[PDB]
Parts: C-alpha cells; structure tokens; sequence
C-alpha cells in the first residue's frame, strides 16, 4: 500500500484470496464438482473462475497467432474493473464473457456477443 | 560438516550468567524452503538446531493471514518463561488452541461446543492479524490477547475482529490510559485492571458500530404456459 | 516427503474411489425400488381421477379449494429437496426452478410463502435470506404417503385461511393464509431425464368435455363426497409429487 | 392505549437523553483521538527533524 | 517482536534461536525488520539492560534489497542501533560462506 | 356494536403503538450510535490528514 | 468378501450371505501367538 | 496377556483397532463428509475422536509451555478409563472435555465447566 495505494492492494490482494481459495477447493472440485460446497463456496468459486478468465488479454503480440489484435487496459480501469469482479457485481455473465478481453467496454461487447448483457 | 557449520555458528546466541556480565545474544536465522518442503537438508538441519521456528506458509499468506505463521508446527521452546506475566495468563494455551481448532475447521469441513470452537477460533485467527510496519507494545498485545481469549469477541462479527481490536485499542490508549501503564510497570494484568479493562470493553461495544450495521453488545421466468396447471376434470360440455 | 504424502493421496484417492462405486451401485438398486413403488401408487391416484371427475360432473363447480381468489397477493410455493447432498445437481435445478417460479410470482404482485421438504433447500433459503414457514424433513429418500398427508393438510389449511383473510390482514379467524399452492420438484422422466418443474396444486383448474349412459348414485349427497374427497386428490398429488422427487434423486 | 401513548411518550423522552448523552461522550472521544493523534504528529515531526 | 502472532504463540527470549523458515515471498525478512524495528522504545531508554544491539547479516542478497533493508531501518530510526554485515550475491564464496 | 368495533381497534392501536414505541427508541439509539461512529472516524481521518501533511512538510 | 466389503447392506441375498461368510472366515484365519495347531485341527476349523 | 494381563492387552487392543479404522475413514470424511458413514462407522469416530484426545495428558515438564500443572493417572484407573471410552460410556460428552486432562476425576470436572456432566 506505501507504494501502489490502498484501493490497488486491497483489490490485489482480495483477487489473490479468491484465487487461493479456489486452489485449496481444487481437492473437492476434482471429484465432487460444485455441487457439495458450501453457498459461499460456490459462489467463490463462480467468482473465482470469473477472475481468472478475466486476468487472460488478447496481447499485442499475439495477433501473429490468432489474428485478433491485442489491447490496453489503464490501470486505474483494471483496479475498478477487479474490484468490481470481487464484489460479485458481474456474476450473472457468462465465463466466457471474461476470456481474452480487455478492459469493462469489451467486457460488456463480449457479454452482448453471447446473449447477455453487462 | 554443513549441520557442524551451522550448529558452531547458532550455539554462539547465548543467555550468559551473571558471572560472564549476563548480556545475551538473540539469533534469527532465515531458511528458505522449496516447494513448502521443510525435509530437504539445510531445512532439517537448522530446525534441529534451533530453540524453535516460525514456519511461514504461502497458503496462508495468500489467504489472508498475515504473518502467515503455521500456529499447527510454529513452536518456541523456551515457552511461557520468554513472555511477562501478563502474557503468560492471557495467551496460556493460545497456540495450542488454535492448533486443535484448525484441525476441527479440517475434519468439521454439530453440536454446541463444536460451533464455539469454531467461532473462538475464526475470532482469535482475525486477532493475530497483523500488517507490516505496525509494532504493539506489549501491554497493547496483552489487551488484544485480552480481548481474544476472554470471550468479548464472540459478539463482534469475525469481519469487524481486526477492526475492533484497533478502534478498542485506541480509546483505551486515548482514555483509560492507565491499563496501559499498569502492564508496563508491574508486567501483570491486575484483578483491579482487568476489572477496569472488561467494563471499558463493554463500554465500547455499546458504542462500537458493526460493518453490517447490527449492534455488537453482549433471474429469468418460467413462461406461465410452461408452470403446469393442477386441474380437476369435469364430463361436461363447457357452457 | 514428496513421495510419501504422494503415497497418501493415492491411498485416500483409492478409498474414496471404493466409496463411490459402491454408492452408485446402492443407488442403481434405490433407482429400481423408487421406480417400483411409483409405478405401485398409479392404480390408486388414477381411479380416485375418475372418482373426482364423476363428483365434479356430478356437483357444482363451488369448492372454496376450488374457485380462484380474487386479487390474488400470496402464492405458497412447496419446494420438495432431498435429504443427503451426494446428488449432483439436483437440489442446484430444483432450487434454480424455484426462484424461476419465485420472479414469476413477485412479477404479478404475488409475494411467495415457503414450505420446505428436505435439508438442502433450507440450507440455500437460508443463504438467500429467505424464511421457511414450514419444513419437513427425513424422509426425502423413501417417502411414505403420512408424510404426504401432513404436508397436503399443513399447505392446505394455509390455503384456506387466506379466504378470510384481507389485505395484510387476517381477518376473522387471525390466521394469516395463502392464495395459491405451488409445488416444485424433479419429474423422473427416465434414468437421463430429470427435470425440475413447478406445479400449481391450488386453486383447482377445470376442463371440460362435451361426453352420460347411467347416472352414477350418492351418499349422502355429491357435494358431501367432494368436499371430503378433493383434501384427499390434494394428498395423493403431493405424494405422487414426492415419488418422482424421489426416484429423481436416486 | 393511554398507557401505550404515556409509554411511547416516556420511551421518545429517554432515547432523547441517551442520544444527547451518547453525543456528548462520542464527541469528547472524537476530541480526545484528535489530540493524542497530533502529539503522535508532533513527535514524528520532531524525529524527522 | 511487536507481532501478535510470534510474541503470544512463539515467544521469543534474550539468548533464544528462533528460526524463521518459510517459501520465497512469505514475509521473513518482514518478520526480523520489524523486530529490530520494535527495539528503538529500548535503545531510546538509554538503559544497556534494556538496550537490544542489532546486527543484520545479508548473505548471498542482491545489493539492491540490502539498499531497502537499509532504507527501512533507517526511517524507523533502527541504524542508529544496528550494523550490516553484508555479502551480496556477487560476493565470492567465501564471504558469502563468513559472514554469518 | 360501535363499542365493540372500539375496543378491538383500540387493541390492535396499543399493541402496534407499544411495537412502534420499542422499534423507535431502538431506531434513535441506532441513529446516535451511526453518528457517534461518524464523528471518530471523520475525526480519524482529519487526524490522519494533518500528521501526513506537517510529515510531509517537515521533510520538504 | 473383500471387493463385496469395500462396497459396503440392502444387497442382493447371496452378496448378504457373502459378507457373512467371509467375516467369519477372515475371524477364522485370526490366531493367537505361540498356539500353532495340528494339520487335523487346522482341517476341522476350515471345514 | 502374559505379562500386562488380559483386561490391559484387551482395552489396547480395542483402543488400537477403533484408531486404526478413524485413520481409515479420515480420508472420506474429509472429502465426502461424516454423514455418508454408517451409523456404525458414524459411532466409532465419534468414539475414536474422544479416545485420540483422551490420549493426551497435561505433562509436568510442559508446564512451562501451558502454565497447568501436570497430572499423574494410575494405570488401573488409565485401563478402566479407555475400557469405558471403547464402549462409548462417554459419548455424551463433548470432545474438547477429553483435552490434557489425566483421570476420569479431571474428565468430570472439565465437562462440567463446559456445561456438561459425567
Ligand atoms: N504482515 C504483512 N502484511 C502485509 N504484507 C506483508 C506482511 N509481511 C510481509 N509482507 C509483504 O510480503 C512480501 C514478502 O515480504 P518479504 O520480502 O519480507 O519476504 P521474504 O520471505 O523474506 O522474501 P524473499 O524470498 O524475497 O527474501 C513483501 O511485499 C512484504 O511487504
Ligand atoms: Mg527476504
């Protein structure tokens, strides 16, 4: 926080509990799938894949690979945007919404894109 | 000779006697683990050498508990004789009790004592919360240590412990300031003081605000077609 | 270590593995027997069907179970969970249903009243914030028709208090009732198919068909017999509801 | 319902005087934080120096 | 130490070896700057039955994090107790092998 | 008849007045204990604010 | 009896009268140290 | 038997076995949950949880570690003890009142300030 402010560690460092917490239900999830968790946990977990979609870009240079050209997210937007994520606030979107986007804008074309919306 | 590099060199921190001066020397010895493996060598080694450790874990850093000390295998093995007296009564079984609740969280993944547990321990996790470059007195350590293991954070929720604990910790440095002093000077928490220390916490949470809001004192739709109609049958043409 | 605690996770990976082939096993046979018994109770409910249809052809269309309330505010919803949690999805699809009725309901001013029959369900309410009236519980793996009886007299007398009682108030008798009975559940379409649906047990519906040869005889009257008959059709539907729940969940 | 008007009554007078007292001890707390903060400020101060 | 979690769990004494062990990143260098940070109240006192003299030893440290251990100990006013012996990676061996 | 309907009326009235009067005491209390918690913690803050800014500009 | 255990109670009849043998057979093979039978007695107690 | 005797040999025999299967459902606790066990099975770790605290004992040289003074417990009364835990005669009782105490005077007492009784 001495360096990077409040807001960006707070947000840092909850994203990384959720991704932790995630991990640790690695165990049960391998077996059991979602079904036998908790609401909390479940809901984590939907978070939790939702985050980890969202923290994959579509690079500069990756457009060689797949021609889509790449894109860049400010970081005051992307401290918003993964403050917005922890708090539960996009969990009605699909995964798939958050997989090689930029900032909230993409976010909400992709979310159109597949039938819902942001 | 790695183990003899390192014992010649750990066994030199000392408590000298009285007839060498008394002065004394305090070792910190770091050890970086791999992978959380604590059976390579040097790791193995220098636990065998040393009067305890403070394992640090990743899992937990990133969990949130900060200092991320393993209470399960974080042991000192000179024990309640390093600690005032104050110390020693508020925190007796501190680790060991938050040993036996971590492993009840792992296997209750019930009954009465079994939900108290849970919770005093949930609590008392959220007290030893601690970030970096903020040092408690001793006397503010017993207090919160107070706080903990005495019962008065079972009616805080767990998220507002750490708030609590500071927002307490300030008023009693602010007024009340004499607690403070107490445990300083006479290394103990007296019967009088913690008679004051208890009316002044309930005081406080008479006072203190939940982040809820509570006081801490003591989707799409079935198409109506789809929704399936029960429905008696009557022989007869409509009229 | 490395190897050791890896070892260990293969020993536990191996229990867990024996436990759940066995459970599978034990729940093929609860599939059989399920299935079983809801093919056991279709005689019954099929021709007490036509005892009502006659009653009803028979009598006049007036049962306060049956006329539409007017204004309707409060619509009970029963939504039928299991007990144990090693099913997958169904208690997810059940309750996924229920609050896809739920939305339905506050859409037309309905406020849903709850009652609970298993554990999960009160679990997830509970999350959610949601207060159960009532709850019933214990017998989600093989229901037994005294359980059927109790639930239809409990959602039943519910009903019929909200005819005296207006507004947010409950009027004359100082119950507090509903205006609708609605049931959600998994309906055992077969050994892949298991789909939650929800199900309006009250107010009755009726159709109609145009056909007479003989005219069935009563005692004492036709009405006497449906009104101490259509409790009964309530029972044997919410039964019939908690079979399939059960087959669905095996 | 005299007695529950005299009781509402008594019960609006009594949460007037405890919100006046619990003001008047939140403020003298909120006074007392402020200048043990800025002794705190004053000795960091001097320490920088 | 000034930590809750070490001073009621794992006390340490004068004359105790505690061994701090953890993964890279797991907060042990944090650990120790701020118990030799906790000692200023002591050395301030002026009494040398009190007074608590610090000596850091960075073996095999990129320079540059002994710069920020220095830093840290300097702002918390910990230099004025407390010396550095420093063998920073690019150190032979046999410094970095004596200077603990 | 009127009477009756009265005292049923006025029956419901003290009931839901006793309720009320518990819920309002209860409500102000909650009130003053929000913004009890508001002036320490805008004082926090304004604290907070003045020992950065003199820190600051001490060392500049 | 051990792959019929390791499953398991409401089984098919024989799988019952499995499980019953085969716990009794495995209290059968138990002995106490120091107490080797004869091959006859060992014979009478596996019949 | 021979040397301990029977009634001895047969409480640690029973005390061992009891454990041994807690080891073994330990794993599918974990990952399943407790209700999936037998009602037996349900029985025995409850019974094998009291007996693994029951173990534990207030030591006189850990007093320095715990402040509470040590307990000696006679092995007669140690046999009789884990003779009735093996057969549930104290199933009632929370676990936690089964922590570093020493005989079934200490059990008694501690159970009785966590509000139970023996
Ligand atoms: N109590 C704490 N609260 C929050 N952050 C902390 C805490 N303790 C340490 N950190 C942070 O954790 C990170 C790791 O700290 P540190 O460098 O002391 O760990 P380390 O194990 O010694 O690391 P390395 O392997 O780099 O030597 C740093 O960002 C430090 O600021
Ligand atoms: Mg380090």
């Amino acid at each position: 926080p001495a360096i990077v402010g409040d807001e960006h560690y707070r947000v840092a460092q909850e994203v990384i509990r959720i991704l932790q917490r995630y991990k640790d239900l690695q165990d049960i999830i391998a077996i059991l799938g979602i079904d036998e968790l908790s609401e909390e946990d479940k809901q984590l977990v939907n978070r939790a894949r939702r985050i980890e979609r969202f923290l994959s870009q579509n690079m500069m240079a990756a457009e060689q690979f797949t021609g889509q050209p790449g894109s860049t997210v400010p970081l005051k937007e992307t401290i918003e945007a993964f403050d917005k994520l922890t708090k539960g606030e996009f969990d009605h979107l699909p995964e798939q919404a958050f997989f090689l986007i930029g900032g909230l804008d993409d976010l909400a074309k992709k979310a159109e894109s597949l039938g819902a919306k942001l | 000779d790695v183990f003899y590099l390192h014992s010649r060199l750990l066994e030199r921190c000392a408590k000298l006697s009285d007839e060498l001066g008394g002065g004394s020397m305090t070792g910190l010895p770091i050890i970086e683990t791999k992978a959380n493996d604590i059976s390579a060598f040097i790791p193995t080694n220098v636990i065998s050498i040393t009067d305890g450790q403070c394992f640090l874990e990743s899992d937990l850093f990133n969990q949130g508990v900060r200092p991320a000390i393993n209470v399960g295998v974080s042991v000192s093995r000179v024990g309640g004789a390093a600690q005032i007296k104050a110390m020693k009564e508020v925190a007796g079984s501190l680790r060991l009790d938050l040993s036996q609740y971590r492993e009840l969280e792992a296997f209750a993944a019930l009954d009465a004592a079994s939900k108290a547990q849970l919770d005093r321990g949930a609590r008392l996790v959220e007290l030893l919360k601690q970030p970096q470059y903020s040092p408690l007195a001793v006397e503010e350590q017993v207090v919160a240590i107070f706080l903990g293991t005495q019962g008065h954070l079972d009616s805080v929720p767990v998220e507002d412990v750490q708030r609590f604990e500071s927002e307490l910790l300030e008023h009693v440095k602010a007024s009340h300031s004499d607690i403070f002093d107490g445990i300083r000077e006479t290394k103990k928490l007296s019967e009088e003081a913690e008679e004051k220390l208890v009316s002044v916490i309930n005081e406080f949470k008479k006072g203190f605000q939940a982040s809820d809001g509570s006081s801490v004192v003591v989707a799409e739709a079935l198409d109506p077609e789809d929704l399936e109609k029960e429905s008696v049958k009557v022989r007869k043409p409509a009229p | 270590a490395t190897l050791r605690e890896l070892r260990g996770r293969i020993r536990s990976a191996g229990s867990i593995k024996k436990i759940t082939k066995a459970q599978e096993l034990i729940a093929t046979s609860r599939i059989a027997k399920a299935q079983a018994r809801v093919e056991a109770a279709r005689p019954y409910a099929a021709e007490i069907t036509n005892m009502l249809t006659e009653l009803a052809g028979a009598s006049a269309l007036d049962h306060p179970l049956l006329v539409e309330r007017k204004q309707p505010k409060r619509a009970g919803v029963l939504v039928v969970s299991s007990d144990r949690g090693l099913c997958g999805a169904y208690n997810a699809n059940v309750l996924r249903r229920a609050e896809e009725l739920f939305s339905l309901l506050r859409d037309e001013g309905k406020d849903p009243v709850l009652y609970v029959v298993g554990r999960k369900a009160l679990g997830y309410f509970s999350f959610r914030q949601r207060t159960v009236v009532e709850s019933w519980t214990g017998f989600s793996e093989r229901p037994t028709y005294e359980n059927a009886r109790e639930i239809a007299d409990t959602l039943v007398n519910a009903f019929m208090a909200g005819a005296d009682d207006e507004g947010d108030d409950a009027g004359a008798d100082g119950i507090l009732g509903v205006d609708e009975l609605h049931i959600v559940f998994t309906e055992f379409r077969s050994m892949l198919s298991q789909t939650a649906v929800a199900r309006r047990a009250a107010p009755m519906e009726v159709e109609y068909v145009g056909e007479p040869r003989t005219l069935y005889s009563f005692e004492p009257d036709p009405e006497t017999l449906f009104d101490a008959l259509l409790p009964r059709y309530i029972a044997t539907r919410v039964y019939a509801a908690l079979l399939e729940a059960a087959a669905s969940e095996s | 319902l005299a007695d529950a008007d005299a009781m509402h009554a008594k019960a609006l007078a009594d949460a007037k005087a405890e919100s006046e007292k619990v003001t008047e001890e939140a403020k003298q707390d909120s006074e007392r934080i402020a200048a043990q903060l800025s002794e705190q400020a004053g000795s960091e101060a001097e320490r920088i120096k | 130490t000034g930590i809750k979690a070490i001073d009621a769990m794992t006390p340490i004494g004068r004359g105790q070896r505690q061994l701090i062990i953890g993964d890279r990143k797991t907060g042990k260098t944090a650990v120790c700057v701020d118990t030799i940070l906790n000692q200023r109240e002591a050395w301030l006192t002026g009494d040398p039955k009190q007074q608590v003299r610090c000596v850091y030893v960075a073996i095999g440290q990129k320079g540059t994090t002994i710069a920020s251990v220095k830093r840290a100990l300097e702002e918390g006013g910990a230099m004025e107790y407390t010396t550095i012996v420093a063998a920073p990676a690019s150190d032979a061996a046999g410094f970095k092998w004596l200077a603990p | 008849e009127a009477m009756l309907a009265k005292t049923a009326a006025d029956n419901r009235k003290s009931a839901e007045q006793v309720a009320a009067a518990q819920a309002d005491y209860e409500k102000e209390m909650a009130e003053a204990r929000a913004q009890a918690s508001a002036l320490r913690d805008e004082a926090r803050a304004a604290g907070r604010s003045v020992v950065d800014e003199k820190r600051a500009q001490a060392s500049g | 009896y051990r792959e019929l255990e390791a499953f398991a109670s409401d089984l098919d009849a024989a799988s019952k009268a499995q499980l019953d043998r085969g716990a009794r057979l495995v209290e059968l093979l138990k002995q106490p140290q120091y107490s080797p039978l004869a091959v006859e007695e060992q014979v009478v107690a596996i019949f």
